RNA sequence: AAAGCUCCUUCGACGAGUCGAGUAGUUUGGGAAUGCUGCUCAAAAUGGGAGGUAAAUUUCUUCUAAAGCUAAAUACCGGCC
RNA sequence: GUUGACCUCGGAUCAGGUAGGAGGACCCGCUGAACUUAAGCAUAUCAAUAAGCGGAGGAAAAGAAACCAACAGGGAUUGCCCUAGUAACGGCGAGUGAAGCGGCAACAGCUCAAAUUUGAAAGCUGGCUUCGGCCCGCGUUGUAAUUUGGAGAGGAUGCUU
């Protein structure tokens, strides 16, 4: 129906008519806080495609980060090491903009759980997400068993254990002769090529 | 509310030995809905469309 | 039966004999085939949405003007050589279609 | 420090190796704990055999291209021949892989004959006792003798062809023209000039044109 | 009411600031650059990715990315025996 | 003008709910050294390790192919033996170092977006109830059934469950 059409507009983001579109809102945006509820999402065909659905227990939040590089925290620049390793201006953080975005909100809303986030909005010092939320505790959640998998004990605050989509994509967890060492888990594939196993009978 | 009654209608008739369809008619209603009324207008079924501002 | 092994290892056409037969085509591999669905929502968005920066600096230089220029350009934006190529030969078309109209 | 006629050493010992050594000591009582998982789980599958039906493969590289072993599952090709529903397969004790394909026609007879004789040996229980079915079991013939394995059972017969044949004098084929030696070296050196070959003489086309 | 099987003229919708490219840092056995992240540019419909040496032209093999769930074989003497 | 709606934003000791702390042997991430070796030393090594920070369970994690291959072709994930001290990296110095095939243990598959129920929102939280049901609300900017590429939809056709 109509959603169809939506995916193929948002496609062409360099259009006069998207493009001027993007400008208005993003200045309605950067006067509201930093966090703040979202009444409905506003991309319908991106949520919908994500997961998220239009019944109670569902809600929408959205937050901006500060679009840098990280630079290493140090009393003034001394390092005290060897020259390999004394840069502090040129280094980078090792997760997306997109992960720090979805972990601050898990700390406001710390009763909910995080399905997914999106992409919106960015600025010359500014990145714009929305981050759908589903409520493990209401009756109508505990209902439906396409979701009430997420009630469960073991899925609790995977915002920061790397479990989302972009978590997934932080790791190298693919198939593949390109994925070897990361596979299965970088850490766990270590400790197997590193381990000396004696046998009984040798 | 109206429902109700045209449902308990079909219920008395069924039991009779009337199947349904002989008691009620063909209805006119306006259709609603975006992505209902998107397909209408691609078969060229509708007649006018108003829009909201 | 599309070719026919020589049954000799070390040739130009080896392997070892066998009667290879034709199957039915799978589903999974229509992926790149038009829809009647899709083209005629693509050709109503290109109107509404219209053209971009970069493709109204090469679509000017293509007409009355250089082509090897028009390639030049289109790569640098794209970034690869095979899109560059594919995506001046469409904008050809749209300059046909205008001015050969009316 | 090397001093005399040596071997180099190459031991990568200088990790803190000591921190993850892993010791087998409990080989002997692991062994006790899946003979008893394995008992454990036949007597919940009473009649029923512990292992799966599986098919026929061949190994995919040149080395190890002679031999055979099992595979995982029946294409959907076979068990389209052999008439049997594909959701009614995984029900009965046969495996079904839905990603592999029938290039050839000696791989697909090989497999539909060994399901096809499997059907024959099926004893199939009525889901209810009072109120049989047409295919089910008319009650007579469940008293048999039963196996339990089904992999020694349904396994393969031979992996590797005969080791020799033997046949009668004046049978014996006659070689090719040039030789055996000289067959290769032809057709090595084939394969080397196919494209210096064919564009020689394809210019030549436009050249008298 | 709902479900299975055999055949066919025709239809057959399939995830975007993403894929990919340039540059910078780190890392890997990955070597004209294996993975990750920052910035600039930014796609297509038999289309797209891969085929361990950069580039142009012409063929071939194999899968269908950018949404999601799920027992067993494995680790451990920290807790109760 | 009066009055009645819609959208956004608030108050309340409103009704009902939920998170923090402990433990952290094993497990998922971020951050991140130097002693030492090279008979000096700066790339390198110790090490993608110690310390620091965040989050779970009796296991955790992974997982039903945008894979491996070049063959007469294999077919989700994890672990053991072998491949192998091998291809490859390296003041090509000291040193570092995987994967495909092969044998075995254990085996299990699946649901969402993109289609008009349109001859009938067919779906759901809450309150009251004699237990038969009623009322407000959420929702058409889309809640059930139907479909997931292995197909499927729409047509034919006779048996069976």
């Amino acid at each position: 129906g109509a959603l169809k059409y939506l995916e193929e507009l948002s496609k062409k983001k360099q259009s006069d008519v998207v493009r001027f579109l993007l400008r208005v809102r993003c200045w309605e945006y950067r006067q509201l806080n930093v966090i703040h509820r979202a009444s409905r999402p506003s991309r319908p065909d991106k949520a919908r495609r994500l997961g998220y659905k239009a019944k109670q227990g569902y809600v929408i939040y959205r937050v901006r980060v500060r679009r840098g590089g990280r630079k290493r925290p140090v009393p003034k620049g001394a390092t005290y090491g060897k020259p390999t390793n004394q840069g502090v201006n040129q280094l980078k953080y090792q997760r997306s903009l997109r992960a720090t975005a979805e972990e601050r909100v898990g700390r406001r809303c710390s009763n909910l759980r995080v399905l997914n986030s999106y992409w919106v909005n960015q600025d010359s010092t500014y990145k714009y997400y929305e981050v759908i939320l589903v409520d493990p505790n209401h009756k109508a959640i505990r209902r439906d068993p396409r979701i009430n998998w997420i009630c469960n004990p073991v899925h609790k605050h995977r915002e920061c254990r790397g479990l989302t989509s972009t978590g997934k994509k932080s790791r190298g967890l693919n198939k593949g002769h390109r994925f070897n060492k990361t596979r299965a888990g970088r850490r766990k594939t270590w400790k197997r090529h590193n381990t000396l196993s004696l046998w009984r009978y040798r | 509310q109206e429902k109700k009654e045209r449902l308990l209608r079909e219920a008395t008739a069924i039991k009779e030995g009337k199947k349904k369809e002989d008691v009620s008619k063909k209805p006119y209603t306006v259709k609603y809905g975006l992505n209902h009324v998107v397909g209408l207008i691609e078969n060229k079924k509708a007649s006018l469309v108003l829009i909201a501002n | 039966a599309p070719v026919e092994r020589t049954g000799l290892i070390r040739g130009l056409n080896k392997g070892h004999k066998t009667t290879r037969r034709v199957l039915k085509e799978r589903p999974s591999r229509r992926k790149g085939a038009q829809s009647k669905r899709t083209q005629f929502v693509r050709s109503l968005i290109r109107e509404v949405a219209g053209l971009a920066p970069y493709e109204r600096r090469v679509i000017e230089l293509l007409r009355n003007g250089k082509d090897k220029r028009a390639r030049k350009f289109s790569k640098k934006k794209l970034g690869t050589f095979g899109r560059a190529k594919r995506k001046c030969e469409e904008l050809q078309r749209i300059i046909a279609e205008s001015r050969r109209a009316h | 420090a090397i001093k005399h006629n040596q071997q180099i050493p190459n031991n990568h010992f200088r990790k803190h190796w000591q921190r993850r050594v892993r010791c087998h000591f409990d080989q002997p009582g692991k062994k006790v704990t899946r003979r008893l998982a394995r008992r454990a789980k036949a007597a919940a599958l009473a009649p029923r055999p512990v292992d799966k039906l599986r098919p026929i493969v061949r190994c995919p590289t040149v080395k190890y291209n002679r031999r055979t072993r099992l595979g995982r599952g029946f294409t959907l090709e076979e068990l389209k021949a052999a008439g049997i529903p594909r959701l009614l397969a995984p029900t009965i004790g046969i495996a079904v892989d839905h990603r592999r394909k029938n290039l050839s026609e000696e791989s697909l007879a090989a497999n539909v004959q060994r399901l096809k004789d499997y059907k024959a040996r099926l004893i199939l229980f009525p889901r209810k006792s009072n109120k049989p079915k047409k295919a089910d079991t008319p009650k007579d013939q469940q008293t048999a003798e039963t196996t339990t394995s089904l992999r020694t059972s349904f396994g393969v017969e031979q992996p590797l062809a005969p080791g020799f044949t033997e046949i009668s004098k004046s049978e014996i084929p006659a070689g090719i023209e040039g030789g055996a030696y000289r067959a290769l070296r032809k057709a090595r050196s084939d394969a080397r000039l196919v494209g210096v070959r064919e564009k020689r003489a394809k210019e030549k086309a436009e050249a008298e044109a």
